């Protein structure tokens, strides 16, 4: 079955091993030079699982946009850095992050379908192991549409749209009349 | 129409307030020694520039005339003023200081015979 | 040099287009599409009907 | 399996051959436009200079005490990689009607064309100088500036296309030959298509003694190679989408081969000819493209950072929503829309 | 006249992608067998060429020759 | 696979080639010798740069199923672009930068 | 150990010289062929050099494509006079440039002081200073003459044996 | 699910033991907001068509005006472009 | 004010030609009590406003004659 | 001198094409292409030689 090819799927120990880099950096800017790692293993993953169309929306729009901005930001007023996690700055880290670490764990248990007991707890960390997934046959699909849809569920909800131009509107006058301090 | 470090050129009259003028040019020019020290990475320490600093001026301490000391006045204030930035370079600025004596080997011992 | 000037709007779109013409000329376009967008109405005078389909289910 | 492995080394060796030669190529033609001739010594012919500079300039190897090595080591790496190369994963038409890509074309090339600019930014990050940090941010702001408005037009011109794949906007094409007989904002395509890869009349960041006796950083050995190999392949790469979507793929003689190849051969000898001229097709529409790069070269001076930004923001962007304004319009005036 | 110099780098230049674009096209004739090749029209060749590769290879026009119905594939995957 | 993975996984380790060829036999011998300001210009451009991104975005699935939505789709995204439009009609009246010293009155006397 | 083969050799002289002639000559050949300088440019013998970039006596039709930047270049054209000022500038410049490194000197102030020699302000020649691998005379020396010390440079990078020299001939 | 649930978590708690470097903050902050649409995109996967993935182009819209805002405010967080103080 | 003068005393101990810290008195003279010059006067001034990292006006520089003057000055921050 | 008001009639429309596409720059286009064909003046300088008045030094 390609042995590799079947576990190119959990990459999420990237994710988690790029994750543990962005919040203990050297510098300041290293880390958000890691996060755009973080959002093209993001995109590797979503390409891997059937969706390649926000992979590529994703290299467009974050790697190109908004941690282009991250980048453009961290050249001008450069904030003043605690160095690193040093052990006094480790201080009461753990005694909190390994309890928070088990409340969120059991709060993606809580994300489980419906049983009311902790064996749902432990159903969702066996999702994978009693099932496979049955694909199906190409029954009456008559034009090829991926993101088309999307366009079309955009026109039926064409209120959200017109109300999003709102917000990208208030993203330009914001910083409109917030920087440029008229005269 | 400008300055770089607000270099002003006027001689006043009293020997008492060109005493005080350089009093306070003296206290610039020694104030900015580890502005010196970082702005050409030296290899001596600060007190050694301290030191110099006090033996340049000890060079002209007993020089009578207000209107020479005027004029050495305007050097000290202008050299101040080049040495203040990044105008002088470090082989400009070594000019200075005769710093290491291993570059002389054995050599004059102000005798006379070893003059011969 | 004279900028654009509101009170005499022939006046004002000719010295608009005549010293800072590069926004007349766009806008001039802006305006070339939803009017002429409604001045179709009566010029298609019922030109065509596209007619496409997915899987037509007929009826009893 | 190895037909396609054979087949991307006959590709990758075409593609870096030929922008090998390109510089060469440009040089020359600067110098017959500056009345003057070009590399005319260089060995064997007078063709071979570039490809004696590459093994030059490695061998060179400076690494500067302001800068962490780890970033300029690869950053210069970065743009050659993604920048140049994995640009031509789409295979801008390969020209025939095959390629080495499966699908979903023109937003692949958006999205490596976008990749490159954070490419310039870290490049310019580096040094922590004063001085250089600030012309960094603004190379990446014009850069951006224009990338915008390289993205808000070749969107609407496939409004006239309405399919992704990168096969279907050259089949559309060749009916109208669609690509600039229809509309030419071409030109300002091309006026777009020298910002977002600065090989350019702007020249901006590259104030070279301006600064301290240095523009980019002076990166020289390897990465040097590298950022000038990346530069010109991201020029004939964006020539080439030039060439595929706004300006056209598949000269008319090939639709004319209905009365040629019915006159030539009997039936499909190994498709043997169909390909070549082709390609032959798309490569002139490509060369006689970059020719028009390599006169804006030498012909109008550098551009002016504040005018420039005029230039983007204040200009062009509104004729451009203008211009998309109609567009959706006329098409709905005059019959009707683009189907899938 | 003409820069008999200059156009040598175009001429090359035009040659290197010429000769690119002929291997192409005769590395997915050799790929395809003696024929052109197929676009992705989306979810449906899934349907149509993947029915092909379940019969035959290339193209046949008959009845049927299946067996087993010429053993009807299905895809089975992991869950995410 | 097989197809243009190829390519994506044989360039990077082209670029680690011509990079790690003249690492070597390049002579190093590294001898010696080897806050801010700002602008509202400098900064607002890549600010306002990312939303006229993402409305790009959000036009691009219009652009991409122009049709079936006809009659209907150009209503709503010309509502959009109008809503859009304004913005830009905002914006076009102030970005520029200010030249500061330029001083022109007259000179009186008494 | 303790015992000795090692005969009298030749001078760096030889003919019998397997693939290594071949290999440094490629090699000599790369770096003979493209040499690019940067310019230091100081005086009129600076307008002679941008009259090797003029038409008549191109730098293009033999690879001369000079940058503006120290560490991107080969070889220093020194140009014009030098006065007392500049030389830290200019021996700041040349260290900051890679090892295979040459020196020209263009102009006749520019090797022993030249036309002036006798000033307060000026270097007595740039030999005081940075190491000098092509002289080149005159004031301003013609354009003919500044490519024929190029040419005498290039004579010289010929004649560098740099693999073969590791192989200690 | 746990490719998403666990980018939040870690993310989130980021966020929490975050005593260097406010930008740091904000970028883990930005990273929820792509840790939340690996569960949104493969719940839509595992259902249909678009139905989640409606949103998901919406949270992604949208995150790119968080991040302009985000970075235009914290701009202002001192004095304006550069004067004295302290 | 309480030890900023123990670090005064600590500075212009450090400081040489004054062979006897048993003569500085703290609230003393600076060229009358320990005879020192009216250049290494403002000497001394430069090496304590460098000690606290503080940074002194002009006439503050002038009107500096004893230490007890001195630590009033350093009462400012 | 001149007081030279000069408002307005310097062209009808005409104007706003050659400002709205490049027409004086266009021109300067083909002028650098029409220099392209014209001859060149190198001087293979190891082969050729420049002019050397006899009173040359
Ligand atoms: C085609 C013929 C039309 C005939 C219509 C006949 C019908 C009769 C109806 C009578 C009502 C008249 C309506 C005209 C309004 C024009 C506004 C105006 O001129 O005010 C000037 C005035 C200019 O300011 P000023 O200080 O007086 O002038 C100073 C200078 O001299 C400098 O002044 P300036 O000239 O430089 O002003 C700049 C101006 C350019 O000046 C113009 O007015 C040229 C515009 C010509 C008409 C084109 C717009 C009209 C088309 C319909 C509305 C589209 C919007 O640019 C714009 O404002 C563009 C407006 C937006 C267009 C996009 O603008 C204002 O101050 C604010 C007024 C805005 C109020 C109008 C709001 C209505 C907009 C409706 C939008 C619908 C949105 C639907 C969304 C649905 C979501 C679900
Ligand atoms: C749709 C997008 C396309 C263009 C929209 C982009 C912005 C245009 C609006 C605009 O620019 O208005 C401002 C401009 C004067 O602004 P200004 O004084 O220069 O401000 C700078 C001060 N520092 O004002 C201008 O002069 C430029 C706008 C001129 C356009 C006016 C309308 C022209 C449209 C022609 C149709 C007119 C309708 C009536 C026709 C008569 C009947 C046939
Ligand atoms: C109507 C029916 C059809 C409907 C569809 C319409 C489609 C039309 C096609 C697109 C329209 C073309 C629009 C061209 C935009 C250019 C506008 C422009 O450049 O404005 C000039 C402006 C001048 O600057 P500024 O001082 O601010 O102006 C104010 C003066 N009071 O800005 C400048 O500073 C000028 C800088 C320009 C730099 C250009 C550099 C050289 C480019 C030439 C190479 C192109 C030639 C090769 C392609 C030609 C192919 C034939
Ligand atoms: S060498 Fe001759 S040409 Fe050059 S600066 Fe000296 S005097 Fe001038």
């Amino acid at each position: 079955m390609y042995l590799t090819y079947y576990f190119i799927e959990i990459t999420i120990f990237l994710a988690i091993l790029c994750t543990i880099f962005i919040i203990s950096a050297k510098n300041p800017m290293v880390s958000i030079l890691y996060m755009i790692a973080l959002f093209v293993i993001a995109a590797m993953y979503l390409y891997l699982i059937g969706l390649g169309i926000f992979s590529l929306l994703y290299i467009m729009i974050y790697i190109g946009a908004i941690a282009v901005l991250f980048l453009f930001i961290i050249t001008l007023l450069d904030i003043n850095s605690t160095e690193l996690s040093v052990k006094s700055n480790i201080r009461d880290l753990p005694l909190v992050l390994i309890s928070l670490i088990v409340l969120t764990i059991s709060g993606l248990m809580i994300y489980s379908n419906d049983s009311i007991l902790i064996n749902k707890l432990l159903e969702a960390f066996g999702n994978d192991y009693n099932t496979i997934i049955t694909q199906d046959w190409f029954n009456i699909e008559n034009t090829t549409l991926l993101t088309t849809i999307g366009n079309v569920l955009l026109t039926n909800n064409a209120f959200i749209l017109l109300v999003l131009a709102i917000v990208l509107l208030l993203g330009i006058i914001g910083p409109i009349s917030i920087t440029m301090k008229h005269k | 129409i400008a300055t770089a470090f607000a270099e002003t050129v006027k001689f006043s009259g009293s020997k008492q307030e060109l005493q005080k003028r350089t009093l306070a040019l003296y206290r610039q020019f020694l104030r900015g020694a580890p502005t010196f020290a970082d702005l050409y990475e030296v290899q001596f320490s600060i007190p050694t520039i301290r030191t110099k600093i006090r033996q340049e001026f000890e060079r002209h301490r007993f020089v009578d005339d207000l209107s020479i000391q005027n004029v050495l006045y305007a050097k000290g204030h202008m050299e101040y003023q080049e040495c203040i930035n990044f105008w002088k370079q470090q082989a400009q600025f070594l000019k200075y200081f005769p710093e290491e004596d291993d570059i002389q080997g054995r050599h004059q011992p102000s005798n006379f015979v070893d003059k011969f | 040099a004279n900028p654009g000037f509101w009170n005499g709007p022939f006046r004002y779109l000719r010295w608009s287009a005549h010293n800072r013409p590069h926004l007349f000329f766009a806008f001039a376009i802006g305006i070339a599409g939803p009017v002429a967008a409604l001045t179709l109405t009566p010029l298609r005078r019922k030109y065509l009907y596209p007619d496409h389909s997915p899987l037509p289910q007929s009826y009893p | 399996m190895i037909i396609n492995i054979v087949e991307i080394l006959i590709f990758l060796v075409c593609v870096l051959f030929s922008v090998a030669y390109l510089t060469v190529a440009e040089r020359k033609t600067l110098a017959y436009m500056q009345r003057r001739l070009g590399p005319n010594f260089v060995g064997y012919y007078g063709l071979l200079q570039a490809f004696a500079d590459a093994v030059k300039l490695l061998l060179k190897e400076i690494v500067l005490p302001k800068e962490s090595n780890y970033i300029i080591l690869v950053i210069s790496p970065l743009i050659t990689l993604i920048t140049a190369l994995i640009g031509w994963v789409v295979i801008p038409l390969g020209p025939g009607i095959t390629l080495g890509e499966l699908n979903l074309g023109i937003l692949f090339s958006l999205a490596i064309g976008s990749l490159g600019v954070f490419g310039s930014l870290l490049s310019g990050w580096s040094s922590n100088s004063k001085y250089s940090l600030l012309g960094s941010i603004r190379s990446t702001a014009q850069l951006i500036s224009y990338e915008l408005i390289l993205t808000s037009i070749f969107i609407i011109i496939i409004m006239f296309v309405s399919s992704l794949n990168i096969t279907t906007i050259i089949e559309t094409q060749r009916v109208v030959w669609y690509c600039i007989p229809l509309l030419p904002l071409l030109l300002i395509f091309f006026i777009a298509s020298v910002a977002e890869t600065a090989r350019p009349p702007f020249d901006l960041t590259e104030s070279e003694s301006e600064l301290v006796a240095g523009y980019f950083t002076e990166y020289s050995g390897s990465p040097f190679v590298f950022f000038f190999l990346a530069e010109y392949s991201n020029i004939i790469l964006i020539s080439a989408f030039n060439g595929y979507l706004l300006l056209g793929g598949y000269l008319s003689f090939n639709y004319s081969y209905l009365f040629n190849i019915l006159f030539n051969d009997y039936s499909y000898v190994s498709f043997l000819f169909e390909g070549l001229i082709n390609s032959s097709a798309y490569a002139i529409k490509l060369v006689f493209l970059m020719f028009s790069f390599i006169w804006v070269r030498a012909a109008f001076p550098r551009f002016t950072y504040d005018n420039l930004i005029n230039f983007c923001w204040i200009i062009l962007l509104p004729l451009l929503f203008g211009i998309f304004l109609i567009i959706p319009s006329t098409l709905y005036i005059f019959d009707s829309f683009p189907t899938l | 006249a003409i820069p008999f110099e200059a156009l040598l780098p175009y001429g090359i230049i035009f040659g290197l992608l010429t000769a690119g674009g002929g291997a192409m096209q005769v590395l997915h004739v050799y790929r395809n067998g003696g024929v052109r090749d197929r676009f992705a029209i989306d979810q449906w060749d899934s349907q149509m060429m993947e029915r092909d590769l379940r019969l035959n290879g290339g193209q046949g026009r008959k009845q049927v020759d299946q067996a087993t119905a010429p053993e009807a594939f299905k895809h089975n995957h992991v869950w995410k | 696979m097989n197809t243009f993975i190829i390519f994506i996984i044989l360039i990077p380790i082209v670029g680690f080639a011509l990079l790690a060829v003249n690492i070597l036999l390049a002579v190093y011998k590294p001898y010696n010798e080897k806050r801010l300001a700002f602008n509202a210009a400098f900064i607002l451009v890549a600010i306002l740069f990312l939303p006229f991104d993402l409305e790009i975005s959000t036009l691009l699935p219009y652009v991409m199923s122009i049709y079936l939505v006809s009659n209907y789709g150009f209503t709503i995204v010309l509502l959009f672009l109008l809503i859009l439009i304004i913005g830009f009609v905002y914006e076009i009246n102030t970005n520029a930068l200010k030249i500061n010293k330029h001083n022109k009155p007259n000179t009186d006397s008494l | 150990p303790t015992d000795f083969p090692l005969p009298s050799q030749q001078k760096p002289n030889s003919a019998v010289d397997y693939t290594l002639t071949t290999l440094d000559a490629v090699a000599n050949w790369a770096r003979q062929g493209s040499f690019w300088p940067v310019t230091f440019g100081l005086a009129c013998c600076a307008v002679e050099m941008m009259h090797v970039s003029a038409p008549r006596y191109d730098q293009d039709r033999l690879g001369i494509i000079f940058r503006a930047s120290p560490r991107q270049s080969d070889i220093m054209i020194v140009a014009g006079t030098l006065t007392n000022k500049m030389a830290p500038v200019l021996r700041q410049v040349y260290d900051q440039m890679p090892e295979p490194r040459w020196v020209i000197s263009m102009g006749s102030c520019a090797n022993g002081g030249g036309y002036y020699h006798f000033s307060y302000s000026v270097v007595r020649g740039c030999d005081r200073i940075v190491p000098v691998d092509v002289y080149v005379p005159g004031c301003p020396p013609t354009s003919e003459a500044l490519m024929y010390g190029v040419f005498q440079l290039q004579r010289k990078m010929r004649n560098t044996k740099i693999t073969r020299m590791w192989y200690r001939k | 699910m746990f490719i998403g649930t666990i980018i939040l978590v870690l993310s989130f708690l980021g966020f929490v033991f975050n005593r260097r470097n406010i930008i740091l903050a904000f970028i883990c902050l930005e990273t929820m907001l792509l840790g939340i649409n690996l569960i949104l995109l493969r719940n839509s996967v595992l259902f249909d068509d678009i139905s989640g993935s409606l949103f998901a182009i919406v949270i992604i819209i949208l995150a790119g005006v968080e991040s302009a805002i985000g970075l235009s405010l914290l701009v202002s967080y001192y004095r304006l472009r550069g004067v004295i103080n302290s | 004010r309480p030890d900023a003068e123990k670090r005064i005393a600590a500075v212009l101990e450090s400081f040489d030609k004054i062979s006897n810290p048993a003569a500085i008195t703290p609230t003393a003279s600076f060229a009358k009590d320990l005879n020192l010059d009216s250049l290494d006067t403002v000497e001394v001034v430069v090496a304590i406003e460098e000690e606290f990292g503080i940074e002194i006006p002009d006439k503050e520089a002038d009107e500096i004659k004893s230490v007890n003057q001195a630590v009033e000055y350093i009462l400012a921050q | 001198r001149p007081a030279t008001w000069e408002e307005s009639e310097e062209g009808a429309l005409s104007k706003a094409t050659k400002y709205f596409l490049l027409a004086e720059m266009f021109r300067g286009l083909y002028v650098v292409l029409e220099q392209f064909f014209r001859a060149p003046y190198t001087i293979y300088y190891p082969f050729e030689k420049g002019p050397v008045s006899p009173r040359f030094r």
